[PDB]
Formats: C-alpha cells, structure tokens, sequence
C-alpha cells in the first residue's frame, strides 16, 4: 500500500504512476470535464457506468 | 493489422559481413565509432561496451586510453569521505549521456532513446532496418497523416510516428581517412559499428563454426562408411527355408 | 482392440448381401493391393498383432508346419525391410495364397474367452 | 531378486518366439564384403521406387495445409488494405 | 607390403591407439592453422592488423 | 561368466546398451531416443557451466546473461549452444513422439511406456517455459505474464494460487529466482523419468516398424545400433552447430534483447516457437477456464490414444486411410504452430478453431472410426463368402 | 503373482523396502542407512525451497541469507533447518561408517558397498563445505581461501589450478557463484551414489552382529523393520527439533554472522566441526604438499581396511582386542577433532601429530597385528596337542 499523495498536485499535467506493477492514472478533475463526465452516455456506449462508483472523489480521478 | 502499423520492410543490403566466411570491416566500425561520438551520443548510451573491447578492434591501446581518459567516472572516497571523481580507465563503460530515465524523457520531449549496444538484435530487420531508419526520412509526411507535434515519420517505424528526428545529414562528420561522409557512408559506419558492438564475438564465432562444421562432416561421412562396413554381414545375409518333413 | 467376432460379423453381413458385396469389396481389393505386404512376402494373418492371451492361444493351436512357414515368412520381412528393397515380383504372396488361416482358432478363442467371461458374470433365475 | 512377470521378450536363448525349424541362414564376414557396394544405383532407383510409393501420403494434406494458409493470408492482407475496409467493418462487428 | 604395414600399425591396439593420439595432436594443431591463414587471407583488409597498417601511412 | 554380466552396474551397462535385442529391421527413426538422451546431456552440462556465472535478481538476470555473452570465454557458444539445443531438443521430441504415434508404440503391451513419455513432455515443457523466464528479455516477462496469469480464471482458488506463483503482485524478483530454482531442479526429474522410460522399454523391448513381432531375430546393440547412432550423433551435431556458429538467433524472437519491462507491452507476445500450437489452442477457445482446460486436455489428449485405437494391426505401415490421416494430422499441428503466431485477427481465428477441432478429432473420432473401417476391409478383402 | 511383483516400478520398491529378507539379529544400529536417506531429503528439499530465495553475487550472498531469515515466513526454520541437519546428516554417517568398522562390514562380499559408500563420504564433505561457503561469512571466506591454497602446494600446475578454482585471483564473486552451482549440483550426484550404495547392498544383503551367515532365519523388510526404522525416525526429529528450536547456534560458529571481509581475519580459521578432524591431520604435517596428501590419505585409508583385516571370523563382538583398540581409534578420533579446533600452540601440536600416527596406525599395524593375534588364541584356546 503505497501512500503518493496530492498537495504538490496542480492540474494542467497528468500523472501515471505505477506502483505493485500498477500503471494507473492519477489527476485532478476538471469542472469542464466533470460535467462532461456527467454529459455522457449511458449504453448508446458499451458502457453502462456510474461515475459515483467509479470515481467516489469528485475532484480526483485513479 | 496494417501495413502503416506493421512498419515499411527494410530491405536487403549487401553488406560486407552478410555470408558465412566474412568478417566485420574494421575500418568502417572506427568511423562508425567516430559518428557514434560525435552525432548519437548525445541521446543514446552504451553502456554494456567497455572501453577495453576497443582496443585491437578499432582503435589502438593509446587512443582508447585517451577517449577513456576524457571522460570522469566516480572513484571511492577520500580518507574524509567526501565524494571523488576520477578520469576513466580502460576498465570502464562507455557513460551514457544522461543520468537516469528522467533526465532523458525531460530532454527529447517525452520519449526515451534505447541503449543502443544491442539493437541490432532487438529489432526485426537486422542492421538493414537500423540503416533504413537512419536514410528513411523523407521530406514530407504523405499525403494525408495526422502527424502529431514533435513526432516525424518514417515509414520503416511501426506506426509512422518516431519521436527521432532526422540526424544524418551530409558532411557533418569529417573522417580522419578522407572518406566522403555522406549520409548514407555515415549510416552505414554507424550500423556496422552498432552491429560490432552487439555481437562483438562475430568473426571468430564464424572461424570456429568453419573448424566445427569441417570436423563435423568429415566425421558424419566417416561415420556412414563403419556403419555400412560394420553392418555388411546383416545387410547381405540370406535366409533358405526347407520345409521340414512331418513328425 | 475391437474383436474377430465383431469384425467377422460386419464382414459376414456385407459378403452376404448383394448390393454392398458388389460395391464394397473391390474398393477392399484395391485396399489390399495399395497395402502392400504381400509385396514384402506376408499374408495378413502374420501381421495381427500378437501380444495378447487370445492370439497366443491361436498361435499355440496352431500346427507345427503352419508355424514354421509363418515363422520363415515374418523373418524374411524383417530381412527384406532391413535392406529397404522388395521381395522380386516371383515371390510376392498372390492373391489365391493370402488365405485366413489364423481367424478359424482366433474365433474359437475368442468365442471361449466371451463364454468364460459370460459365465463368470451369470445369475441364476431365482 | 524375485522373479517379475511375464513379459513378451526373454534373452538370449529363450526370447519367446516360435520355435525355428528348417531356417538355415548364411552371411559372410564384412572384411570379406564390399561396403557402399551399390549405392550409386540405390540412389537413383531405390531412392525413386520409395519416393513413388510414399509421396501422395505426404504431399496432399501438405498442399491442402498450404493453400488454406496461404489463402486465409491473402485475404488477411485483403482485409486491412485501403480497398478492402469495407468489408472489414461488416466482418468484424 | 601391407603385412608389414598391418604388422606395425594395427596389430597391437596400443601402438594403434597411441598413433591415434599423435595424428590427433597434430592434425589439431596444423589444422586451425591452415583454417585461421584462409579465414584471414579471404578477408584481406578488413582485419585490424590491416587499417591498422593503413593508418601507420 | 563374463565381467560385464558378473558385476552389479557393469550388468545394467550391459543389460542396456550392450547385450540389449534389438529388432533388426527398425529404421532411422529409432534413433531419436538415443538423441533425446544426447539432447539431454548437451542442456544439463551447458546449463551448469552457465549457472557458474548467472546470478538470478530481477535486476541483474537479463546483464549476467549477456555477461555470459560477452566477457566470459566462449560463454556464447554456451548460451547457443543451451537455447539452439533446447529448441533441437524439442524438435527430436516431435519426431519421438510422431513416430510413436505412427507405428502404434503407444499400444497394448506399452502403454505404460507412452504413459511415462507424456510425464517426460510435461516435464520438459515446464522446464524450456522456466528457462526462457530466466533470461528476462520483454518477451520472457510478458510471456510469463499471460501464462501466469491463465490461472486466474479457477474460479475460488485462482488468485491465491497465482499470488504463491509470482511471489508478489506481478512477475518480479520473487518469481525469477523461484523460476530459476525450478528450472535447475525439473531436468533432473525429467533424467529420472528417462530412467523409468528406459526400466518400463526393458520389459518388452522396442517395436518394429512392421509392427509384427521381433522375437525371431534380433541382433545386439553393440556395435551396430551403436554405429547406426553415432550416424545421426554425428548428424545432428553437424546442423546444431550451423545453427549455434552461423545462424544463432534465427529461432529466436528478437524482443528477447530488450530488456524486460513491466511498463511496455511488445504488441504480440508469443513464446518459443514450439509452444505455439498449445498458445493456438488455448487462445482458440473464448473463454480463460475451458482455455486452459483445453491446453491441458490438448497435451493429456495422447493418453486415450491406446484405448481409441481400435485396430487389429500394429501401425501404420500397411493402412492407407490411416497414413493419410496421419498426415493431416501432422500438417494441422505445423499450421497451429503457425496460427499461434499470427494476431488475433479475422481468419486466423476461424482457422485457429478448425484446427482445433481436427487436432481433438482425429485422437477421438477420426482414428476408431478409420481403424474399424480398415479392419473390415481387410477382412472382406480376402475372406470369400 | 501380486501386483508389488508384476510391476516394473513397484517390483523394485518391493524387492528393495517391502520384501526384502533382513536378517533377524540385528540391532539398532542398522537404522542409520534409512536415518541418512531422511537426512537427505530434508537436505535436498530444505535447500531448494530457501535456493528460492538466495542470491548469489558476493555483495548479496550474506544479505539474502539474512532476507531468508528476517523476511521469508518460516524461514529461519529453513536455514537452521539445513544448517543442523548437515550437521546431524555427519554425525549420522559417522555412525554408519563406525559401524560399519566395527562389525566387519567391509569385508570380502561387501567391498564395493564399502567403496561406494567412501565415495559417497567424500562427496558429502566437499558438499558441505561449498554450502558453508555459501554463506559468505567471516569463517566461510577464510575457510574457502585456506582450502583452496592448500591446492598451491602442487609443484607445476597449482597455481594455475587455484586460478581455475577462484575464477580470478582470490575468493570472490565467480568463486562464489561457483559454489553456488557445484554446491546444488552434487547433491544429486550423492542420491546417484546412494541408489548405487543400494544396489551393491542388494546383491548380498546386511550382515548382523554376530557375524555369521544370516540365511537361516529372515525377516520382510516391511511391519518389522519399517517400523524399527520408525522409532528411530522419530527420535532423531525429536533431537533435531530440539536445535533447530531451542538451541540453533550451538553447534556453528559466531564468527559467520559477521560479513565476509578480505581485510581482516578473525584469527582462528576453523571449518566446521565435523571437518575439524581433517583439518588437524592436514594441519599437522610440517608440509602443505605432504599435508594435502596426508589428509587425503586420511580418507583414502578406509579402502586399505578389507585388506589389512587378517582374521577369519567378521566384527569385533566376539574379540576382546579388536574391541579396545576400536574404542581407542574412535576416542582419538574424537581427540583429533578437538585439536583441530585449538590453536597451534605447544603441546598442541604434539598431540596432534601422535594423533595422527595412532589414526593412521589402526588401519596399517593394529588391525593386522590384533587379527593374526586373535587367530592364533582362537586356535590354541581350543584344539588340544
Ligand atoms: C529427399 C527424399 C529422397 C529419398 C526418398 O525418396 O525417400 C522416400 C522415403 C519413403 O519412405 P520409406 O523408405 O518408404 O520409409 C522408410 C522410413 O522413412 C525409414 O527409412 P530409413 O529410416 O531407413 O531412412 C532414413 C531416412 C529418414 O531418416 C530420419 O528420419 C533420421 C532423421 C535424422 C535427424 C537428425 C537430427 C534432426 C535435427 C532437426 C532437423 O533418411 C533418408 O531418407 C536417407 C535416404 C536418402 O521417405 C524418406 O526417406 C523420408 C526422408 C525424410 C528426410
Ligand atoms: C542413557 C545411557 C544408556 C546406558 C544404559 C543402557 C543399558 C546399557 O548399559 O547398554 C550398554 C550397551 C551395550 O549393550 P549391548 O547389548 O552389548 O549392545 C548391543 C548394541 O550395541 C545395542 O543394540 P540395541 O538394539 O540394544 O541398541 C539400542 C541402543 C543403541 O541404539 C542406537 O544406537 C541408536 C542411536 C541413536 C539413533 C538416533 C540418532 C539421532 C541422531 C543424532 C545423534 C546425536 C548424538 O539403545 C539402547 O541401549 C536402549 C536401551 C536403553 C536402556 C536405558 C537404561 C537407563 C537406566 C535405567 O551399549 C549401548 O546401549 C549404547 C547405547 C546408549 C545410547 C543412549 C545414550
Ligand atoms: C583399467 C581396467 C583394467 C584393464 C581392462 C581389462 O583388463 O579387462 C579385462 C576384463 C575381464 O574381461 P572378461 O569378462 O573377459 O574376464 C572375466 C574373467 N575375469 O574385462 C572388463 O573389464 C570388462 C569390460 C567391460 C566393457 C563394457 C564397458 C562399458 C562402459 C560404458
Ligand atoms: C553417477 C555415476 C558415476 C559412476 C562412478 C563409478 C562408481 C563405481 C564404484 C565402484 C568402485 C569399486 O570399488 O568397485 C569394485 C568392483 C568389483 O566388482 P566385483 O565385486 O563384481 O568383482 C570382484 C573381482 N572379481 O569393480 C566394479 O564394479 C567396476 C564398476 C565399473 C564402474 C561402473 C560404471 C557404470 C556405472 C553405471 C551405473 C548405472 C546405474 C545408474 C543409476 C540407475
Ligand atoms: C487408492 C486405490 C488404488 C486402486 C485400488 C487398489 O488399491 O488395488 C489393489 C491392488 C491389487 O493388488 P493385488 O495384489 O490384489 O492384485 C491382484 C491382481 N489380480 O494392490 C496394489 O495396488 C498394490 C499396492 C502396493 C503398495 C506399495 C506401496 C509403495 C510405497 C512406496 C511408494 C513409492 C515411494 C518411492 C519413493
Ligand atoms: C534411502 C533408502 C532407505 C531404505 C529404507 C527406507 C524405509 C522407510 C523408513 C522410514 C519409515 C517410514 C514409515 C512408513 C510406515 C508405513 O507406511 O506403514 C504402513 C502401515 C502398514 O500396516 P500393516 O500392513 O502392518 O497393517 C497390519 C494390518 N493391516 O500402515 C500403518 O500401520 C499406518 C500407521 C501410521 C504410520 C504413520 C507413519 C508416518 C511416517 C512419518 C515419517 C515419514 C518419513
Ligand atoms: C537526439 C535526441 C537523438 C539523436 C542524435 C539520435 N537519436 Fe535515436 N532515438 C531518439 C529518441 C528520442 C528515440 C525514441 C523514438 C521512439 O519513439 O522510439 C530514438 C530511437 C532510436 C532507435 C529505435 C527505433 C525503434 O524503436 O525501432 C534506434 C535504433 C536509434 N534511435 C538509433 C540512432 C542512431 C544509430 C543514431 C546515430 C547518429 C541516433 N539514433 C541519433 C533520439 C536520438
Ligand atoms: C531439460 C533441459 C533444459 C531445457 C529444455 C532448457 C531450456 C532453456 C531455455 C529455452 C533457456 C532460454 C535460452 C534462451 O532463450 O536464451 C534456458 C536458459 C537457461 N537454462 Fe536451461 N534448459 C535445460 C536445462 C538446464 C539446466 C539443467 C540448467 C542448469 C544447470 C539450465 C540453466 C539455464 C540457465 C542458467 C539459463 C539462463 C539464460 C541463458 O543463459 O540462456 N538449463 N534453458
Ligand atoms: C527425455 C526424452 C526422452 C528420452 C531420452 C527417451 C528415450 C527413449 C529411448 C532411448 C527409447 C528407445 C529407442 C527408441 O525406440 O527410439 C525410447 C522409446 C520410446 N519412447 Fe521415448 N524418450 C523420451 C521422450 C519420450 C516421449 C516424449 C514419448 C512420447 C510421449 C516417448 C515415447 C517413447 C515410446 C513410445 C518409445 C517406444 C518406441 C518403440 O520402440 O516402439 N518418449 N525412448
Ligand atoms: C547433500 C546435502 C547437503 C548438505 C550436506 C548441505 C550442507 C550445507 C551446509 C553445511 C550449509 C551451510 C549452512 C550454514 O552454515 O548456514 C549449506 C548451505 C546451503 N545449502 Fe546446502 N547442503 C545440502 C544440500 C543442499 C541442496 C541440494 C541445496 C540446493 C537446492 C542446498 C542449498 C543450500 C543453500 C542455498 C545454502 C545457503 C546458506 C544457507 O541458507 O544456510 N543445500 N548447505
Ligand atoms: C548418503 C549416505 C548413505 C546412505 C543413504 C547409505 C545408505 C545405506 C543403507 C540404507 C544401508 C542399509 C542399512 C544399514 O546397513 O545400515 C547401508 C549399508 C551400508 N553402508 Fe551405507 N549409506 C550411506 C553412506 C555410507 C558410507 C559413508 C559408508 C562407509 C564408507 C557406507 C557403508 C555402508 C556399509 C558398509 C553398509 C553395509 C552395512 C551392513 O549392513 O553390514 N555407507 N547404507
């Protein structure tokens, strides 16, 4: 269980971390995109999804 | 999948060290080396040729003494522990121009250049996809790519894309034998270097599989005369069957 | 593995009949002749396989003389196989000479060993 | 040791076959004989006999085995080519 | 006369054997000779020791 | 009596390779066991005179194998000599084991025999799969990767069970030193089951390939089974060291001198050239359960093989449905090695099924229904009625 | 006939461990052959599953035996383990081997038993001390460069060979490496030596204390001997539980837990002490030619026993001299040993070099002057004249 954390994190810049073999995103999230992220598809798409359980925090995608 | 993703096939060159008797020009591995140092080793490293393989091959001992000797190398520390440097030995490997991956990535945009002591033998197409490469740019994307910024094509590069941008133009290089140093003289030197410093063990791999398949043969059709002499007698034997009278 | 009986069945239900007799056996001919071990001097009864309880009874009843033709026949096989030629075209086993002459005992073995294993598997109707 | 069970090869002398009447055998010493006498007519009669015999065995299902793999490579090239696109949507999905 | 050529050579299996030896050691050595002048002469300036030459004028 | 029959291991020696009857009229074919055994040899002593100077971490397996290849004496010609002779290795296997399915050495009196081969290729797949893992290129990590993670799909066992595997969370540190653990110990498994292949052979000695019985005349081993050997010995030395001095990388995959990176995946990742047919086969099938159920059933298919074959003949030496069969057989093994190392793309998926399908039909339906067939026409054939 | 018997794999464990003919007399000592077979299994298999996890390079051996230890679940029951379990795998065959001399086993119908068995015990001695030198200790480098600049002594070729054994010019990492790799490796070359001690054993089977023919009464090894086997198999576990749980460090050194350091040494090199008795013959000749000789020698004296043994009757349970003059060569052995671990100080050395003379005097002068003696009171105890 690593602990990278998010103070020293603007946006305007992804991070991909991998860690325990893990390449995965991590990055702020956008108004802009948080509610295009919430303008979306439901299964006109292959993906019928909730955000919620996706991302539980509203300002931080991983 | 594509051709475009697949990459262009590189074809085939005749170079001098392709057949089973023939050996690495030397002459062009010393002006390879000299295009290796003096255009791709600002991004590349080698870091698996050490300065001691040089000698004998295509530098003589007092002049890779001293392309060791320009350079500075970590040494142990002094009797207080501070940290030292040191100027290079024959010992040493051939450092590499940036410290770590990060360093690389932060100067060429992103992307990370490979090590080149073994490429050669990591990319399908030999040295003829290295020399491809290197000569393969041309001088305007076709007709229709979306070429993203920072990327140039290529076609011989799977995808198109390459994060390398054309680095061998004519007469950069000025060789100390007075051969015109065009671009392609330069790739090739430099993919005949690159090829020397994968397989550094070529030409006498190649001596030894002369004595080995010579001994070999000698000894296999030699082998088939004492099997045919030793079963003579069981191949030309003959059977005769009389019926034997009842009882 | 599958046994006389049943393959002498079938056989004897396709000789039999008209129609498929008519069809079936020359395609079994050309069988036969694309074979070729009577070109090695072999009838067909010397190359079932013999490590098993019933053709070792059948080559045990088998009397002495055939035995000792088959014997000369199976050596002359493995000498002719061992030089990779062919016997010459005088001593090939003809079609007339290539009898059945060891299915008669294989089918009387086979026949007590299903009778054995018939009777050792009985119940009586009580 | 004990004795094992019984198998379908003996040894030297009593190998399990049938007994041998009426067989006489003959050969001659090697030292006697001409090794690689004959090669140079098994070569190109023996060689030509062998391969008549046994070569539609082989080479059916081998040209079977390569005409379907050379057309399912050509209609793999086809596919993914500019002209054949339209049919690589409908194949695929 | 090959009785005297049997007789000296491969009656005893110890003199046969130790003449086994002797042409192996030599065939050995003569061998990559003869191999390592060819491969050098069918490569003639390619080697080291010829730029090496070259460049020594 | 003699010395060599008198002593306690002069007798086996004897018992074995000496004294040993051999049926006179068996062919080239017979010599691949001997090879086998040659092969085996060549890898156990090429592998430790390698492991002298390996060291197996995750960060110094891939530059301790090119310090093999490049600063210790002729430590090329034993890594050549290690990878080229364990893809010979697995080549004269093929041979061992088509012969063996050719002229029916798999029936009645031997089947123990056929059982312990099949223990012996298991065996030697494990270890040429642990051995490539060793060298940690970028397609031994991710090779190791997808077979590894294959057992992910038992369905309450599978992550604990890949998790005891790697060691950790993904192939690192751990598993190549247990992989490499592995790999020195299996060969000498595999060299006690040649053992027991040789004791379960002894009982009743070699077929022939007439496929009749060769208790009739028999010649000694010695001195001409061991010459006619020393013929293919020689032979297959001669094209193993074309392979090791002239051509040393040409079996190989090239993605192998990269080094292995958990961070790049190479876009087609695919083993060594003689586990293609199994990835063929595991990858014809949508699903991961039944996959590696039916890689499994595709190796422990040739244990049926003795009770499907319902012929009353020994072989295929006088059939012609079955010769024919048994190429088809053969040539659908070569383009299932030849689909496992295409995409997944749109013909070969089709094709890769089919080729399945012929390779489980042919030990299932195709051979009792051909067997049964040409039992029937060589009875009616000469029988008159 | 029975299955057990109509196998070809289960005849063989049948003749060797269910059915073989024991004879009734003998006693508790006829443990320690099965005592070493489970010595060795736990052996082979405790160094596989912690080879699992070592490393090999000379600036990780140490380190990855503590990761072993610190890290690995149940892992310093592994190392301590392997480690008492070496140590009581000789103390076991110290036993076999005092046996073995003193109830004539060596004698004339088991000489090439007694033979293998002296090859088995210099291949366990040279397996033991490469494994020692794994580790990488203060006592195991010192230890590794003492014994092999013994191999300087040779006159022409010993520094070339000592250069071939270091891999480079004193102990370092290819020195190590090898190790490594020889120390896994002659393991099994031990368990093929073992199954040919077996088979030596087998053609004549056991002796028994009296020392009279056994043929008369006989037992099956199986539900009396296995059984017999299993008392003792439980006692040594429970003695080797104890040290490996309440007392784990006893019987090493302390100095092995410092790092490996070719700068200092720690002023008394001593090996192992099950190697102590070697070294204080080798230590006690004023020569390093003659000294690795004698120790040789030392060793090389257990084949001189079924020569020098002039009586005609086996063992020693019904001699009074060859009785006392035993218990002198075992207590001067355990003398010998306890000099080996003492400096060379005066009268040390002294002890040393007539320790030496008696062990080299049992083989060579006692045991033909008591046999001859004891003949000859046999005699005129006896007959009347
Ligand atoms: C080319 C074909 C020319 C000769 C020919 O027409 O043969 C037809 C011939 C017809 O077969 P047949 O003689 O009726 O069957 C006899 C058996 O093949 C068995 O016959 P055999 O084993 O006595 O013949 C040995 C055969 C086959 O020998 C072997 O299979 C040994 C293979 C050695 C492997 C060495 C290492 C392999 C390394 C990887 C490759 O090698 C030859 O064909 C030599 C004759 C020239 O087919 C072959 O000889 C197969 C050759 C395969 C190569
Ligand atoms: C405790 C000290 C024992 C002294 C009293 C034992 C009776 C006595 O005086 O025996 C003299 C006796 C002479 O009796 P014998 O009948 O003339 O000897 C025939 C055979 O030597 C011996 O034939 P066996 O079949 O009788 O051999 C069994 C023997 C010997 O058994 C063994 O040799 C097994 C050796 C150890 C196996 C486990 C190995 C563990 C690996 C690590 C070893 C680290 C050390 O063990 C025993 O003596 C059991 C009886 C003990 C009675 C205890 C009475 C105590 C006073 C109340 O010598 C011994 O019994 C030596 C064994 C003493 C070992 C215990 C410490
Ligand atoms: C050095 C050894 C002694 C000299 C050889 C000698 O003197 O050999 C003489 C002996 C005796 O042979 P014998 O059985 O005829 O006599 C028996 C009556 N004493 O032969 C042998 O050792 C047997 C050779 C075995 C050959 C097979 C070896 C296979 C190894 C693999
Ligand atoms: C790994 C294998 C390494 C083998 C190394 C050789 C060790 C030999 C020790 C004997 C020394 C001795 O002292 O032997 C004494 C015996 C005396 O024999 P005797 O009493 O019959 O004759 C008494 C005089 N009339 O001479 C021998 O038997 C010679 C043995 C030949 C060497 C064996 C070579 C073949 C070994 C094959 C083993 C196969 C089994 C493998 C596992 C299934
Ligand atoms: C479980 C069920 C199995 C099948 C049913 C059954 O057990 O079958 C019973 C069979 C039948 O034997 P039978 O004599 O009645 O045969 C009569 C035929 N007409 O007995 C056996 O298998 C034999 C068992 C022998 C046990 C030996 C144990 C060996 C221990 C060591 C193993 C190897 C260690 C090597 C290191
Ligand atoms: C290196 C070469 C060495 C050669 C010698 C090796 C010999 C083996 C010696 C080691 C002892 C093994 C004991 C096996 C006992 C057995 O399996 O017993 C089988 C017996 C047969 O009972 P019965 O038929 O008498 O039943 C009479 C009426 N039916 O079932 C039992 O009672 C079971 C009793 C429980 C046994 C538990 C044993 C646990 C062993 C742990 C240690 C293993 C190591
Ligand atoms: C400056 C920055 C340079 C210079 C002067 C050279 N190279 Fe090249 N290179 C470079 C980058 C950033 C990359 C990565 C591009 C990518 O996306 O992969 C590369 C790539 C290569 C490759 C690999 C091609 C492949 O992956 O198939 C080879 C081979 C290569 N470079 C060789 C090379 C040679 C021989 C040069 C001689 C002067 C050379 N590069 C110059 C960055 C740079
Ligand atoms: C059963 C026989 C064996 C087979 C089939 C086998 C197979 C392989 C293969 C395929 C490789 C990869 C080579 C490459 O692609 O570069 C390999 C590597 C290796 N094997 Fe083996 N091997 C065998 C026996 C052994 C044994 C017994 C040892 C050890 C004593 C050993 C030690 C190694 C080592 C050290 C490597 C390291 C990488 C290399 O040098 O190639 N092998 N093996
Ligand atoms: C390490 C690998 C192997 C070795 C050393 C080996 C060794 C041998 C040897 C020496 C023979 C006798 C010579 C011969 O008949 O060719 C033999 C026969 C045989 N082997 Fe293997 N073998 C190996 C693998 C296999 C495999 C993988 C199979 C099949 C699954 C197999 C099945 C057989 C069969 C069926 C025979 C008998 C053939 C016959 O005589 O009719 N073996 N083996
Ligand atoms: C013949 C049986 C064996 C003997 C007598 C033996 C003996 C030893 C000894 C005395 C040590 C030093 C223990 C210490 O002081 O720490 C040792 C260490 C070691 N042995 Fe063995 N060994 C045997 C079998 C094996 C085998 C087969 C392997 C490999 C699979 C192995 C792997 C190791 C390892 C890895 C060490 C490393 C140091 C440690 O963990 O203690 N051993 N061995
Ligand atoms: C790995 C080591 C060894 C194993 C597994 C082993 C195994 C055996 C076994 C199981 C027995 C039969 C049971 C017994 O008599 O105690 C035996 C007997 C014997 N062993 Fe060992 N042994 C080993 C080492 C040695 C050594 C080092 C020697 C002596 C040089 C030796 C000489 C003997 C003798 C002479 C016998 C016959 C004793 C007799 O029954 O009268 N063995 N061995």
């Amino acid at each position: 269980k690593v602990e990278v954390n998010l103070a020293a994190i603007p946006l305007g810049k992804n991070v991909v971390v991998k860690w325990q073999g893990k390449p995965v995103f991590i990055r702020h999230r956008t108004p802009h995109e948080i509610q295009e992220a919430n303008s979306v598809d439901m299964s006109a798409l292959k993906d019928p999804q909730t955000d919620a359980d996706r991302v539980k925090d509203p300002q931080w995608l991983i | 999948m594509t051709a475009a993703e697949h990459g262009l096939h590189a074809p085939a060159y005749a170079w001098s060290h392709n057949g089973p008797f023939e050996t690495f020009d030397h002459a062009s591995i010393r002006r390879g080396y000299q295009v290796y140092r003096e255009v791709c080793a600002a991004c590349h490293s080698l870091d698996r040729v050490a300065w001691r393989t040089l000698v004998g091959v295509s530098h003589t001992n007092e002049e890779v003494r001293n392309m060791a000797e320009e350079f500075e190398y970590d040494d142990e520390p002094d009797e207080q522990g501070n940290p030292k440097k040191r100027p290079g030995k024959l010992s040493d490997y051939i450092p590499g121009p940036y410290p770590n991956e990060q360093a690389a990535r932060a100067a060429n945009q992103g992307a990370l250049p490979p090590d080149l002591s073994l490429i050669v033998k990591a990319r399908h197409g030999g040295c003829d996809y290295i020399f491809s490469l290197l000569t393969g740019y041309p001088d305007e994307p076709p007709a229709g790519v979306a070429l993203p910024p920072g990327s140039n094509y290529n076609p011989y590069f799977p995808g198109g894309s390459i994060a390398m941008a054309r680095v061998l133009f004519d007469d950069m290089v000025e060789y100390e034998d007075g051969t015109p140093a065009t671009t392609s003289q330069m790739a090739k030197d430099v993919t005949t270097f690159l090829n020397w410093c994968a397989e550094p063990e070529h030409d006498e791999r190649k001596r030894l599989g002369l004595k080995t398949v010579i001994i070999l043969s000698s000894l296999y059709l030699l082998s088939i005369w004492v099997k045919k002499f030793k079963w003579a007698g069981i191949k030309t034997r003959k059977f005769v069957f009389n019926p034997p009278k009842p009882r | 593995p599958q046994s006389f009986t049943s393959i002498a069945r079938i056989g004897d239900y396709i000789l039999k009949s008209p129609v498929l007799s008519k069809l079936c056996v020359p395609v079994a001919n050309q069988f036969i002749n694309l074979a070729g071990y009577k070109k090695l001097g072999l009838k067909f009864d010397d190359l079932i396989a013999e490590e098993n309880p019933i053709m070792q009874t059948a080559l045990r009843r088998l009397p002495e003389d055939e035995s000792y033709a088959r014997a000369y026949r199976i050596i002359r096989a493995h000498q002719t196989e061992l030089t990779h030629h062919l016997l010459p075209r005088n001593e090939w086993i003809k079609a007339q000479e290539d009898v059945p002459y060891l299915l008669p005992y294989i089918l009387e073995a086979e026949a007590a060993a299903k009778e054995k294993d018939e009777l050792d598997n009985i119940e009586v109707s009580k | 040791g004990p004795p094992s069970g019984k198998t379908y090869m003996g040894w030297w002398g009593h190998m399990g076959g049938p007994k041998q009447k009426g067989i006489t055998s003959y050969a001659v010493s090697p030292y006697a004989q001409k090794p690689l006498q004959g090669i140079f007519h098994n070569a190109v009669f023996n060689s030509f006999r062998r391969f008549k015999s046994q070569f539609l065995y082989v080479l059916i299902p081998a040209g079977i085995y390569w005409y379907w793999w050379k057309n399912g490579n050509e209609y793999n090239e086809f596919l993914y080519s500019k002209a054949g696109r339209e049919e690589l949507e409908r194949v695929n999905v | 006369s090959f009785s005297s050529l049997y007789k000296t050579f491969f009656k005893r299996n110890a003199v046969f054997v130790g003449t086994i030896f002797a042409g192996a050691f030599v065939f050995q050595t003569v061998f990559d000779t003869a191999i390592t002048s060819w491969y050098e002469n069918h490569n003639k300036g390619k080697l080291w020791k010829d730029v090496k030459a070259r460049i020594a004028a | 009596m003699a010395f060599r029959k008198s002593n306690v291991y002069l007798s086996l020696v004897n018992s074995y390779i000496i004294d040993s009857p051999q049926p006179s009229s068996i062919n080239y074919w017979w010599n691949m066991g001997s090879l086998l055994g040659l092969c085996l040899v060549i890898q156990i002593v090429t592998g430790i005179f390698m492991a002298m100077h390996y060291s197996s971490n995750i960060e110094l397996a891939f530059s301790s194998v090119e310090h093999i290849m490049r600063d210790v004496h002729n430590g090329y010609i034993l890594r050549y000599l290690h990878a080229n002779g364990a893809s010979f290795f697995f080549m004269v296997m093929f041979m061992h084991m088509a012969k063996g399915l050719y002229y029916g050495s798999y029936r009645s009196p031997r089947v123990t025999l056929w059982n312990v081969g099949v223990i012996i290729f298991i065996l030697t797949i494990a270890t040429a799969f642990l051995g490539y893992c060793c060298v940690y290129g970028q397609m031994s990590h991710w090779g190791a990767t997808v077979i590894t993670n294959l057992f992910s799909a038992i369905p309450f066992v599978g992550n604990d069970i890949v998790s005891w595997l790697w060691g950790g969370f993904s192939v690192s540190n751990p598993t190549i030193q247990r992989f490499f653990a592995l790999h020195y110990l299996v060969p000498f498994i595999i060299a006690a089951m040649v053992i027991m292949h040789l004791m379960a052979l002894h009982i009743h000695g070699s077929s022939n390939p007439l496929g009749i019985t060769g208790n009739l005349d028999r010649i000694p081993m010695h001195s001409y089974f061991i010459f006619k050997d020393l013929v293919t010995v020689f032979l297959f030395m001669l094209i193993l060291a074309l392979f090791v001095f002239y051509s040393p990388n040409t079996l190989g995959h090239p993605d192998n001198y990269i080094p292995g990176n958990p961070l790049v995946t190479p876009a087609s990742i695919v083993p060594e050239w003689y586990l293609l047919p199994f990835y063929a086969i595991l990858r014809s099938i949508p699903d991961k359960l039944l996959g590696v159920i039916t890689m499994f059933a595709a190796i422990l298919v040739l244990l049926v093989l003795p009770f499907t074959d319902r012929s009353v003949v020994r072989g295929n030496t006088f059939k012609v449905l079955s010769k024919f069969f048994f190429f088809i057989f053969v040539f659908n093994f070569v383009l299932l090695g030849q689909i496992g190392a295409c995409h997944v793309e749109v013909p070969y998926v089709l094709m890769g099924q089919i080729a399945t399908f012929i390779y489980f039909a042919y030990f299932l339906i195709i051979v009792p229904v051909i067997s049964t067939i040409e039992n029937v026409l060589f009875y009616i054939g000469r029988v008159n009625k």
